[PDB]
């Protein structure tokens, strides 16, 4: 399959839907961030700080603008590279929700044999898995690999891929 | 449906005519919100003006189901529904409506199981001496607004459709439409059944051209 | 069948009748003044005798407030526990 | 009554072990962790109902119920003499109804 | 003869619908309440100084306050209380649609979505509800998987040989390196970037061992009970501790008791000023402290802000951001199992002092893993490997002045009373509950055992009895009555006096100024005589024994309604079922009876609901505050059920008696309610039956006030039906009643208060009737 590097986009909506621990799709893209947290001022500049040191520079006043152009703006500079926060959420959803042995490298391999998905497509899978975490502990081989197969299923059909 | 239909201009399509211009026109997500708004307006026209008068008022005031006690609610359908020239019920589904109300009555208001008092609807044919005795038998039911639940199974009863439609708006809602416009043409021939006997009241269908 | 059911630690030991006898004449006092039990009831006796058969210095006491305190005026079932009171009280106190 | 006491105690008249125990129990002192009784009578009318029961079904219920209602009734009077005869009691005898 | 002869034979059974009550209290006519209290009562009160419970709630092991009530006085469920806890527990909710092509409108079962008759409730669910309510083997489910028979701890070892290496990132091999120093290799894996970590000799790991604990019993909100099933949202769910949902339900339910289904309405009446939030709890939010002690450590995700949520004034500070955004005071205290008292203490003084006028007062605390733990460490509750050897079973494992009690049942829930100053609740036409007639805190003394009760609070009966040959005539109601005429007529002499010398001052002002001149000290007069006859009132009527040091504080609260000493029926215990408690607690209520002159023969009724409920700690004395209202608007004393043999010891107090069984009396005038906190926390508080209020006003008021209150109670049940049967009895404020630029407006003028809006239709300050002269 063809390599693509993953969209500020995805990355955005995943890390905004992770840190509010809501469903991928719950959020809607046409909302401020502001709108979503109305109420919490805390979690309004701690998601700032986290797409602060996420995608570098930031536009002026970013939580009363709905992530539709947020995304955009983050695109035109961002190159696909998953960065420090979403490196260490990946790392914390493998390390804390994982049978034991199966580590990222195996997951990725995994991915990249059965799947036939490259780095680009792995990180795009890997940041849906993060948004799906299983909050709980994948028991055996079976149920991780079953994990990932749901989650290579929801990612391709986000970004528009057959398998 | 919105098929153009010839009346004569009484205060009861007056009121139906304006309805269609500035509540039935309306779109569905802002019907709701707009009939919030002219409750009071629309619950004055109704009562004053069209042959379906807001169910939930008493002694000209108007109240809601949900501040009405089960005396005022059987008293209201029985002021309704049964002609006193005539001493009978219009309909025999009203009647059975209003039975249904008061076995709900006892119901709500017995603390074990017992006999009904209304046993046959047949009873309801003298229906002051029917409500003065499931009234005796429960008085609390004199002094407490209907229950929530009991709110919702009025409505229900209101929408049985093996049921001549009942002469009266219970609510304001999405089916206001329905509940106005439902069953329009009898009363013009049977005006003993209409609030004051008032004609002002009802849709009499007419050509403009064969009325001279 | 011959699985063991006693142990020691499981035996339940009542004694506390010196409490029981207050409770059991509130009770009826109340009974009456409830009209629940009335003068031709034969559960009358049978809960002055469990009273008498608990009479102590404590509850003769208890007794004599609680009926020397009873407003007879208020209606017949206030006399009528008034007047079982008395009789009562006397008793307690011949069997101390 | 006054100076009337209640002991309730779980008991399967069926075991030996249990009506040993029981009676050991009641003719314990206080320290020990007994009652420190002496009994004046015994009331034995424990029973299990057998219904239907003739002569050629008598089996494992009905061989019980004879060691509820016979065989163990003989121990707890043998257990109560031996306790009365341990501590020299010999002028207030149990009667058994 | 066919079929058709006997059809007209056949008869038609009506079966019974649940129609859930708030059992207001029930207001007799003003002749029958005019003869229960002193003729001389009538003007003698100041109705500000009077504070009432217009309004009680709970959440506890049993449910609300009326199903714990049918259960502590009953032993039973009717088919109201039956329903209720099905609807709370969860195992019905109402459907009103179409249900399998017929339309359908009543209870159905949560599950199947099969219809349920109210008559079939019992038959059905009873089994389960009396199985998952009270106390009980506790459930893993509710308290985050914790099983006390396998309690998780880590013990640290050193590793004797080298580890496996294991997989992971650069941050977290980085952090291993820190660590473990020198005791561990982590290498770069150059093909994919990440980090092998081998742990060497010398390493320290921390190993997983189960702890088998042997407290496995607890009070328990019931099983399937849900914030969601009131109507608050998940956001706020997710966001706070879940002792704050207990306290967010209990005080919707106690504002619904008080006949207050929208909180603003409050604010037609006072100022946002005048609204307080007393209550209190123990410890706070154990969940939250557990997270940011526990939970962090172990690198577990937490919220960034847990911290907030375990603070024990976060409680009350959700309570004013989500129903009440008052601008009162606010005053949370902190006495452990006294909390629930001192928050009424407080509320009462806050109230007395002027600084408000409705306080929200009772206490709150949770059951978690880390203080039932501790809790069994210093051995204060009942070790249940023992109660089993003892064949009791959990529903009697709290069995308060036994003989063999051996230590308190924990439990978890929260209490809430609305108090209110009298003259506003008559104003408003809320019911009224009971009058809090006094309300004290007492320490002890030195000493070094922090959990030992002590007799502080006996100083609430202290009295000189050096000489007391001749009655006072401050005790006399009419002497008192006689003395308020005099200075009544004093008051009418020196508004005559102020009115002359204002016609006086008038003429002076030139006759355009001279109207509101007129005006402006025309209401300071009117201001200062409405003062005058208050203090006349206040110095007569309800603090004629503040200076006296021959009334003893618990007489004089009684005295004020013409009650005696004897009239103090009811005494509801602390009663933890603990060896210490029950035998202190006893002897401190008869020392303050026999110091009294307490009538020989008349005990106090003593009233252990701690048999039923178990040891809430904080919310102690609020579930005990809302069961000595239930008597009392009742006449009903309810019997401790596992009284089955009250101790020896205790027979030597002859003015307690220990009821087994519930008594149906001819009426309760009174009810004490002790509590004794941890850290020489005793407390008191004396309830009077509401009816000895109604003596002090006139039948024209009281007439006005019983048609208020009828209205209100209407609106009530209307409210609180729709809000059980669509899941919104707790409705969250989107927005203050002030928008953010009246909000400085509205805090500044003391006379500012909400109107109806007609657009809206909701309760909101307006801009007119802000500094207005109307």
């Amino acid at each position: 399959i063809a390599d693509e590097p993953v969209k500020a986009s995805l990355l955005l909506h995943v890390l905004v839907a992770h840190k509010l621990k809501k469903s991928l799709d719950s959020i809607p893209m046409s909302k401020t961030i502001k709108d979503l947290v109305g109420g919490k001022s805390t979690v309004q500049n701690e998601i700032l700080g986290d797409l602060g040191k996420e995608f570098g520079t930031t536009p002026e006043k970013p939580e009363e603008t709905p992530l539709e152009e947020l995304a955009e703006t983050f695109q035109d500079t961002f190159s696909g590279a998953l960065g420090k926060q979403s490196s260490s959420l990946l790392s914390r959803l493998i390390s804390s929700k994982m049978p034991g042995g199966f580590t990222i490298t195996v997951a990725r391999k995994y991915l990249q044999t059965r799947w036939g998905l490259p780095s680009g497509r792995q990180d795009g899978v890997l940041l849906v898995a993060l948004s799906n975490e299983p909050a709980a502990r994948l028991g055996s081989e079976a149920d991780a690999k079953a994990f990932l197969d749901s989650m290579a299923q929801k990612y391709a059909s986000i970004v528009g891929v057959d398998l | 449906m919105g098929e153009p239909i010839h009346k004569i201009a009484t205060r009861g399509v007056m009121l139906w005519k304006e309805f269609d211009e500035t509540i039935f026109n309306l779109p569905k997500n802002k019907l709701v919100p707009t009939l919030e708004a002219k409750r009071d307006y629309i619950i004055s026209r109704l009562n004053a003006d069209f042959q379906k008068p807001w169910f939930a008022t008493v002694n000209g005031q108007a109240r809601d189901l949900a501040t009405m006690t089960y005396e005022e609610v059987a008293k209201r359908l029985v002021e309704l529904m049964f002609i006193r020239s005539t001493n009978s019920w219009f309909d025999v589904t009203w009647r059975t409506f209003t039975g249904d109300f008061l076995r709900r009555v006892e119901e709500r208001f017995t603390k074990s199981k017992t006999l009904s008092l209304i046993q046959s609807y047949s009873l309801l044919d003298k229906p002051d001496e029917a409500i003065e005795k499931v009234f005796n038998a429960y008085p609390a039911a004199r002094e407490q607004f209907l229950n929530a639940q009991d709110i919702d199974h009025f409505l229900s009863m209101c929408q049985n459709p093996m049921q001549k439609p009942v002469p009266f708006v219970p609510v304001l809602d999405r089916r206001f439409e329905i509940f106005f416009k439902k069953d329009s043409l009898w009363q013009s021939e049977h005006l003993e059944a209409v609030v004051d006997q008032d004609v002002q009241r009802t849709c009499i269908l007419h050509g403009p051209v064969a009325a001279q | 069948g011959v699985a063991t059911s006693f142990s020691r630690k499981k035996a339940r030991t009542f004694d506390s009748s010196w409490n029981w006898a207050k409770q059991s004449l509130l009770s009826l006092y109340f009974e009456i003044i409830h009209g629940v039990l009335k003068n031709v009831d034969r559960e009358v006796v049978s809960e002055a005798i469990n009273i008498m058969n608990r009479s102590n210095d404590a509850l003769i006491k208890f007794m004599e407030y609680h009926i020397s305190n009873t407003d007879e005026t208020k209606g017949e079932n206030y006399q009528l526990v008034k007047t079982l009171g008395e009789q009562l009280i006397e008793n307690c106190k011949q069997v101390l | 009554a006054k100076g009337s006491t209640l002991i309730v105690v779980p008991f399967n008249q069926g075991s030996k072990q249990d009506v040993e125990a029981l009676i050991e129990f009641i003719y314990d002192t206080e320290k020990n962790g007994g009652l420190g009784w002496d009994l004046d009578a015994i009331i034995p009318f424990a029973a299990i109902p057998e219904q239907g029961i003739e002569l050629e079904h008598i089996d494992s219920k009905s061989e019980f119920a004879h060691r509820i209602m016979l065989t163990n009734i003989l121990r707890m009077m043998g257990c109560v003499k031996k306790q009365k005869s341990a501590r020299g009691i010999e002028t207030r005898p149990a009667q058994v109804i | 003869n066919g079929n058709s002869a006997d059809a007209a034979y056949a008869q038609v059974e009506i079966q019974p619908r649940a129609n859930i009550q708030l059992d207001f209290p029930e207001l007799k006519p003003y002749k029958q309440v005019k003869q229960i209290a002193p003729a001389e009562l009538e003007g003698l009160l100041d109705l500000e100084r009077v504070i009432v419970v217009t309004g009680f709630a709970e959440v506890g092991p049993w449910g609300s306050a009326r199903t714990r009530w049918e259960m502590e006085a009953f032993g039973e469920f009717s088919l109201e209380g039956c329903v209720e806890m099905a609807w709370i527990m969860g195992f019905i909710s109402y459907h009103n649609g179409n249900l399998k092509g017929r339309p359908y409108t009543g209870w159905v079962d949560s599950k199947t979505k099969e219809p349920v008759d109210d008559k079939d409730v019992k038959a059905k669910y009873e089994t389960s509800i009396l199985e998952h309510s009270g106390i009980r083997l506790i459930e893993p489910e509710l308290f985050n998987g914790y099983n006390p028979e396998k309690k998780e701890m880590i013990q640290e070892v050193i590793v004797e040989e080298d580890l496996e290496p294991f997989e992971a990132s650069k941050e977290t091999a980085e952090q291993f390196k820190h660590q473990h120093g020198d005791k561990v290799d982590i290498f770069e894996i150059p093909e994919t970037g990440e980090y092998s970590v081998k742990l060497l000799k010398g390493a320290t790991l921390y190993i997983p061992k189960a702890l088998r604990f042997d407290r496995l019993v607890a009070g328990q909100i019931p099983t399937g009970w849900n914030a969601k099933t009131y109507g608050i949202s998940d956001d706020i769910i997710s966001q706070v501790d879940p002792i704050t949902l207990f306290v967010l339900v209990s005080v919707v339910e106690a504002f619904i008791a008080s006949g207050i289904t929208d909180p603003y309405e409050m604010y037609k009446y006072v100022h946002v000023s005048e609204v307080g939030n007393c209550s209190g709890s123990g410890m706070g939010g154990v969940s939250a402290l557990r997270g940011m002690f526990k939970d962090r450590f172990k690198d577990e995700p937490v919220q960034n802000d847990i911290l907030q949520e375990s603070f024990i004034n976060t409680m009350s500070a959700w309570v004013n951001m989500l129903l009440i955004s008052s601008s009162g005071p606010i005053k949370t205290p902190v006495g452990a199992c006294a909390t629930s008292v001192e928050s009424v203490d407080i509320g009462v003084e806050t109230i007395l002092s002027g600084k408000a006028r409705i306080c929200i007062v009772g206490g709150y605390d949770d059951f978690q893993e880390e203080g039932s733990f501790e809790f069994g460490n210093m051995k204060a509750t009942s070790n249940t490997l023992e109660e089993f050897e003892h064949g009791r079973t959990p529903a009697e494992m709290s069995r308060p002045a036994t003989t063999t009690r051996n230590g308190f049942m924990e439990a978890q829930g929260a209490g809430i009373q609305i108090i209110m100053q009298a003259d506003l609740a008559l104003k408003m036409g809320v019911p009224i509950y009971g009058i809090v007639a006094m309300a004290a805190t007492a320490t002890d003394k030195i000493g070094r055992s922090v959990p030992a009760p002590g007799k502080g609070i006996l100083t609430t009966a202290r009295e000189h009895h050096s000489s007391v040959k001749y009655a006072s005539p401050n005790l006399n109601m009419k002497y008192r009555k006689r003395q308020l005429v005099t200075r009544e007529a004093q008051i009418k002499d020196w508004v005559e006096n102020e009115l002359e010398a204002l016609k006086l001052e008038a003429e002076e002002i030139p006759s355009e100024d001279q109207n509101e001149f007129l005006l402006e000290r025309t209401r300071e007069i009117h201001n200062e005589a409405e003062s005058q006859l208050r203090a006349a009132q206040q110095q007569w009527g309800n603090d004629f024994y503040k200076r006296d040091p021959r009334i003893a504080p618990l007489r004089g609260a009684l005295a004020t309604y013409g009650l005696t000493i004897d009239d103090l029926g009811v005494a509801s215990f602390h009663g933890t079922s603990t060896k210490a408690n029950d035998k202190n607690e006893s002897a401190t209520i008869n020392e303050m009876m026999k110091h009294l002159g307490r009538s020989e023969g008349n005990p106090v009724i003593g009233v252990f609901q701690k048999f039923l409920t178990g040891h809430p700690k904080g919310a102690a004395g609020a579930w005990m505050m809302n069961g000595a209202l239930q008597i009392l608007n009742s006449g009903i004393i309810p019997g401790n059920r596992n009284a089955d043999n009250v101790d020896k010891i205790l027979e030597q107090f002859e003015y307690v008696l220990y009821p087994s069984k519930t008594l149906k009396t001819d009426g309760v005038r009174a009810v004490s309610i002790t509590s004794f906190g941890f850290g020489q926390k005793g407390g008191q508080a004396i309830v009077v039956h509401p009816d000895y209020l109604y003596g002090a006003i006139t039948e024209d008021r009281y007439n006005e006030y019983v048609a208020k209150v009828s209205a209100r109670e209407k609106s009530a049940y209307k409210f609180f039906h729709n809000g059980m049967i669509y899941n919104k009895l707790f409705v969250s404020k989107e927005h203050a009643p002030y928008t953010d630029e009246l909000e400085e407006d509205v805090y500044l003028d003391p006379l500012a208060r909400v109107s109806k809006d007609k657009k809206s239709g909701s309760l909101t300050f307006n801009s007119k009737n802000i500094q207005s002269k109307d």
